[PDB]
């Protein structure tokens, strides 16, 4: 996976 | 009786009628009502045969329960099963939330409660708005329940419906002349809540219905929020509404470009450049009577750029992707301010993009600024600390050198966040204590990860001193986990969770260097957990003794070199030598055990119940209490 | 029919007889559903109180169809 | 297991529809959430799912479809 992908939605 | 109550509850939940009709057959009303009064928890949620029948959708079952049986609408049940499961539910409320209009109209004709308020004082009207079922709302309004019953956050049914895309329900509700100015204390004026998912026709209706645009609790106009959430069309409508107020228009276009620059879902860099081009053009449109950007200092995180106060210099950065991202972030910080909630996330996303592109220094700077801004607002920043742990571990894996000032700053930020986290845990007694405790434990885990990263790196004298100062501050504060583990106990065990990303590359536990640094930093070596064990007790219980035996040969020689009474004999009468469970560990302990006082000379007089209650000195009370 | 037992099939085997009919109510073979229903009412301990119960558990074609076969 | 899932997928296909027919719309979708995305033709199931389920039920299964 990617850190960008793992950045969470947080919306 | 209770089994029959389960039977009738399952019959009402299923939808059969003759089953519980025969189960109630040849019975008086007392036990019949008791079976119908089965309010007991099922699936962890309180539910009732009448409630679960209304939740089912069978109008026939409830029409039998109200006519031929004696049950009351005053009842306790779920109102929203996914993530809410709030109690205090009317059967009419359950039917409205589920959306069965026939059950709703049947319960209304029966005479069910239409103005009920739960612990969160939520009306069935806002549940019908949440479901978006028009005819249920029309029936409820014709029966005149209410229009201005709001949640504990002053959350109107209108705002709930406007958060969803139920434009028909919204237009019918405002047709009852419910005002759009129902200002919640959070800050929603029924159009802020419209301007997240971009419900274009809902905003159209509200602007048509004199929405009376006004700032939120964060000081952001709904136009500003719409520009922040990258929704262009609602930005167009909110711009074409009431007063243009040219400064607000220009800042709205700038905010739209900024949000398009660094949003994960919407990333159109040409759109960002063109929107900022519109902003600069309307800035420099009239020639004279020109508006100008305020001269904010160049923030060190976003390089050292100084915005674009000229259309020419904006034209200069047309193809520069890094400069465009930085310009968007800077103008976003300028307009949204520093205190606002939504400024942190795009910086984290840009840092994530740079981190996945191996530009580690720039993403460390960006995330450090994000952490500073989050702690200025005092938010939940455990995820960001975990993110620093991930990127630092990947930096160690790719053996790139790690900046000591940056790890020092993230360490002190972690310490302060743990301080306020345990302050919140103390303040929040039992309302929301579970996730607070979990995040506090995760904060401790991230602190160990960062300490491990610090040990794996090479720093100067003063930077190592600053790291030691921060760690000593945390130790003197003495954090303790849910399991009673002290920080050193967390460092010496073997079952400490490690994050699935690159932390597993370097955060191997137990670690010799981490434990040595904590012990030298002034950790309470004789600290005890809630289970009564100590650090030696945990470290001898290691299931991989010769896998990393040298590490053990450090930690065991470390604890003996600083306190750590080797015969502590935990509360379940087990010396750590007995808890060795490994020949290597007990041999090392025996080589490090010392001929001693009334510890070996008092094991016998504590195994035999000799009264020490004020028969022995006060410090010797605890001396016996251990040994 | 379970020989009109005093207290065994009045509630235990009685439940499945509607359940066979209730399934056949859900199947659509209401004539077969009435057959399993009309044996239950005959073996029911107190079936006269269920006249008002059974007159609205049905589709409208079965409202009188079960009533015609109710003595049977 | 995955070959047994091809028969176990048919179980929620059988059992889960009563759960929606009884009235457990969320639980029926939750029961069917474990079912979908293992069959060989999810698209062939999707084109009838637009009309086999009630229109509110199917779109709620669409939310649970990638979950």
């Amino acid at each position: 996976a990617k850190e960008r992908a793992g950045l969470s939605k947080l919306p | 009786m209770e089994g029959l109550a389960g039977y009738v509850y399952k019959a009402a939940s299923e939808g059969k009628v003759l089953t519980l009709a025969a189960l109630l057959l040849n019975r008086s009303e007392s036990d019949i009502r008791y079976l119908l009064g089965y309010v007991s928890q099922q699936g962890g949620q309180r539910s009732t045969p009448l409630i679960i029948a209304a939740r089912n959708g069978h109008a026939k079952v409830v029409r039998l329960l109200l006519e031929h049986y004696r049950v009351q609408t005053q009842q306790t049940g779920t109102v929203r099963f996914d993530g809410y499961v709030i109690d205090g539910a009317t059967a009419l409320w359950c039917a409205a939330g589920a959306g069965h209009f026939e059950v709703v109209k049947l319960l209304v004709s029966h005479g069910a409660n239409v103005n009920h308020t739960t612990v969160t004082n939520s009306t069935p009207l806002r549940a019908a708005c949440f479901d978006g079922r028009l005819d249920i709302v029309k029936y409820l309004v014709e029966n005149n329940a209410n229009i201005s019953i709001a949640n504990k956050y002053d959350n109107t049914c209108l705002m709930i419906a406007a958060y969803k895309g139920h434009t028909d329900v919204v237009r019918y509700l405002l047709e009852q002349r419910a005002d759009p100015n129902a200002k919640a204390h959070c800050g929603a004026t029924a159009l802020h809540f419209a301007a997240e998912a971009g419900h274009i026709d809902i905003v159209k209706e509200l602007i048509k219905w004199r929405a009376a645009i006004v700032v939120n609790g964060h000081g952001m106009t709904p136009l500003k929020v719409a520009a922040e959430s990258c929704k262009a069309d609602v930005v167009e409508l909110l711009l074409s509404h009431a007063d243009c107020d040219r400064r607000s228009r220009i800042e709205a276009l700038e905010l739209l470009g900024a949000s398009f620059a660094n949003d994960r879902e919407n990333y159109d860099i040409i759109k960002t450049y063109h929107y900022l081009y519109l902003a600069m053009l309307e800035r420099f449109q009239d020639g004279d009577n020109i508006l100008e950007k305020e001269v904010l200092p160049p923030i060190h995180a976003y390089g050292n750029r100084t915005e674009c106060r000229n259309p020419q210099e904006l034209e200069s950065i047309r193809q520069d992707r890094d400069a465009l991202h930085m310009e968007g972030l800077i103008v976003r910080e300028r307009i949204l301010g520093a205190d606002n909630i939504d400024v942190s996330h795009p910086i984290i996303y840009r840092g994530a993009v740079y981190a996945d592109n191996m530009e580690f220094e720039q993403c460390i700077k960006l995330w450090l600024h994000a952490l500073h801004l989050r702690q200025k607002g005092n938010r939940n920043t455990h995820k960001d600390l975990l993110r620093f742990a991930q990127v630092f571990s990947q930096m160690i894996h790719l053996n790139e050198t790690v900046k000591a000032p940056d790890i020092e700053c993230v360490l002190r930020c972690s310490v302060l966040e743990i301080e306020q986290s345990m302050n919140r845990v103390k303040n929040i007694s039992d309302a929301d204590v579970h996730n607070a405790m979990d995040n506090y434990e995760c904060n401790l885990y991230t602190f160990l990860y960062l300490v491990c990263i610090s040990t794996k790196t090479q720093c100067s004298e003063e930077d190592q001193c600053k790291i030691n100062k921060q760690i000593y501050n945390l130790i003197h504060l003495d954090p303790r986990t849910r399991e009673g583990f002290t920080l050193l106990h967390l460092a010496v065990n073997s079952n400490t969770p490690v994050d699935d990303f690159h932390t597993n590359d370097v955060c191997s536990f137990p670690n010799a260097l981490v434990t040595k640094l904590l012990l030298d930093c002034g950790a309470e070596v004789n600290a005890v957990d809630n289970e009564g064990n100590s650090a030696l007790h945990i470290i001898v219980q290691y299931n991989r003794p010769i896998s990393d035996f040298l590490t053990l040969h450090s930690i065991i020689i470390s604890l003996v070199e600083a306190g750590a009474h080797t015969d502590m004999t935990n509360k379940q009468n087990k010396t750590p030598l007995d808890k060795s469970t490994t020949g290597v560990s007990e041999i090392l302990l025996k080589t490090q055990m010392k001929m001693s006082l009334k510890c070996l000379a008092a094991r016998a007089v504590r195994a035999n119940d000799i009264n020490y209650q004020d028969q022995i000195p006060r410090t010797l009370e605890e001396f016996v209490g251990f040994h | 029919l379970p020989d009109l037992k005093d207290a065994e099939a009045v509630q235990k085997f009685f439940l499945e007889e509607i359940q066979l009919g209730e399934e056949l109510l859900a199947q659509g073979e209401y004539e077969k559903g009435v057959d399993h229903l009309t044996n239950a009412i005959a073996v029911c301990g107190q079936p006269q109180q269920l006249l008002q119960v059974l007159q609205q558990t049905l589709p409208p074609p079965v409202f009188q169809m079960l009533l015609t076969k109710l003595p049977t």
